[PDB]
Order: structure tokens, then C-alpha cells, then sequence
């Protein structure tokens, strides 16, 4: 899981 | 009140600058390094853009991630094609206002091949005389054009969102002066060919990423994305959604 991507997508 | 198309226009990210130091001659390694970092930051913008895109956040989170990871390159490449279109009529590559690559700078050994396929994208805007609104619509459609062979978690939500922006594209065409049918054929044909041309860019990219002996640096954002997306592409487990066969 791309952590930065995910972090962006969940506020 | 408000129209979808004016929402597209308003959520479109401002053009980012590269900070490239051109005091001393271009090295291909360090130009690619600078581009990758510009790239990371543009992807970060793309993520904020997509979150603001009506319908997108109805998708399952994992599906939001997948779409962004699968299409980031075609987004970045298309928007590059747009900046090169309006900025230099597709003559030069306008990566940023402070990083334009003309014929000379391209002659960098490693650069020429990749640069031609990027130039091929802007010439298409020139040839088809794509309007801003047409571009904005085609851009979301790229974000929704590359899916897992196994489909998405939110397939029916997805299918609908795709439909809406397909119709938004119809509207941008009609809005722009009977044969609107032909335009749609060409525009959707342009979207189709992106898969091929973006193919090559993604090839070089995985290459430069995989082959660490090359000294081409990637920011975390891209590295996380590439290293997750690579196995999926190599396993041939992703699929392009085409308008024509
Ligand atoms: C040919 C490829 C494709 C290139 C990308 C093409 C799309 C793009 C447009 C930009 O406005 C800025 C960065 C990117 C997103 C990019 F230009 C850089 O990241 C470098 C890149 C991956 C590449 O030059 C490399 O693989 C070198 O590492």
C-alpha cells in the first residue's frame, strides 16, 4: 500500500 | 448551477515550477532526477484534484488508490502535452515554466527517444485543436481508463462515474459549435492511443527505477507508487478500457 497516497486519500 | 465543467475548471491545479538550475550544462541523470521530483509533486496535486472530482470519493478507498496508481503517468503526460500545446504550439516540451526543453536540450543521449513520444502527445492537441474543456474532460477519463483485469471493488459506482464524464465530454464538444459525432470519434480515439504512447514512458520509467546503477533518483511518492504498480503491470494483471476495439 502506497502510504503517502493512502494518507492523502483518507484526509 | 453549478455546471460540472466549471467544477473541472476550478479544481484544476496551478502549474508547478521545477527550480531547475540551468547555470551549468544539462546532465541526463540530473535532468531526469529533477523531472522525477517535479513528477512527485504533480502527482500529489493530482491526488488532491481527484479527491475534489465529483463522484470519485464515492469509490471504495482501495479503488481510488488503484486508479491513481494505474493512470498517474497518462495524467502527467497528458497535462504536459497541454502545457506544451498552449505554451509553444507543441514545439518544445513545457514541463514547467522554468524547465522548457527545446530541440537542443533533447539531444541529451538518453532523452531523445522518450522526448519524441511526449512530443507526439502535444502534436495531437495541435492537430485536433483540442479546447480547454475538452482537455479537462479527457483528463478525468484517463484517470478512469486503466483498471485491474479483475475489475474494481466498486464496479457499478465506477461504471456510472465513467458514464457521467463521457457525457461531460459530449457536452464540451457540442458546446464548441451535427458532426459533433465525428469529434467524439477522434477525441475518444486520442484517448485510446494514450495507452500505447504512455506504455513507452512507463517502460523507460520502470527501467530507470529498477536499474539503480543509473543514478536516477525518485521521490518517495513515485517510488511507493512505482514499486507497487510494477509487479501488477509485469504480471499483465491490469487492463485498458478502450472506446474502440
Ligand atoms: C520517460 C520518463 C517519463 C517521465 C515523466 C513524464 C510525465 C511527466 C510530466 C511532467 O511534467 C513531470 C514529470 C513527469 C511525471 C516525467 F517527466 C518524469 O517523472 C520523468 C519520467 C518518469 C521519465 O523521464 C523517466 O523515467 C526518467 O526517470
Amino acid at each position: 500500500r502506497p502510504a503517502i497516497l493512502y494518507a492523502l486519500l483518507s484526509s | 448551477f453549478p455546471t460540472l465543467i466549471s467544477l473541472l475548471e476550478v479544481i484544476e491545479p496551478e502549474v508547478l515550477y521545477s527550480g531547475y538550475d540551468s547555470t551549468l550544462p544539462d546532465t541526463s541523470t540530473r535532468l531526469m532526477s529533477t523531472l522525477n521530483r517535479l513528477g512527485g509533486r504533480q502527482v500529489v496535486s493530482a491526488v488532491k484534484w481527484a479527491k475534489a472530482l465529483p463522484g470519485f470519493r464515492n469509490l471504495h478507498l482501495d479503488d481510488q488508490m488503484t486508479l491513481l496508481q494505474y493512470s498517474w503517468m497518462s495524467l502527467m503526460a497528458f497535462s504536459l502535452g497541454w502545457r506544451s500545446y498552449k505554451q509553444s504550439n507543441g514545439n518544445m516540451l513545457c514541463f514547467a515554466p522554468d524547465l522548457v526543453i527545446n530541440e537542443e536540450r533533447m539531444q541529451l543521449p538518453y532523452m531523445y527517444d522518450q522526448c519524441q513520444q511526449m512530443l507526439k502527445i502535444s502534436s495531437e492537441f495541435v492537430r485536433l485543436q483540442v479546447s480547454y474543456d475538452e482537455y479537462l474532460c479527457m483528463k478525468v477519463l484517463l484517470l478512469l481508463s486503466t483498471v485491474p483485469k479483475d475489475g474494481l471493488k466498486s464496479q457499478a459506482v465506477f461504471d456510472e462515474i465513467r458514464m457521467t464524464y463521457i457525457k461531460e465530454l459530449g457536452k464540451a464538444i457540442v458546446k464548441r459549435e451535427s458532426q459533433n459525432w465525428q469529434r467524439f470519434y477522434q477525441l475518444t480515439k486520442l484517448l485510446d492511443s494514450m495507452h500505447e504512447m504512455v506504455g513507452g514512458l512507463l517502460q523507460f520509467c520502470f527501467y530507470t527505477f529498477v536499474n539503480k546503477s543509473l543514478s536516477v533518483e525518485f521521490p518517495e511518492m513515485l517510488a511507493e507508487i512505482i514499486s507497487n504498480q510494477l509487479p501488477k503491470f509485469k504480471a499483465g494483471s491490469v487492463k485498458p478500457l478502450l472506446f474502440h476495439q
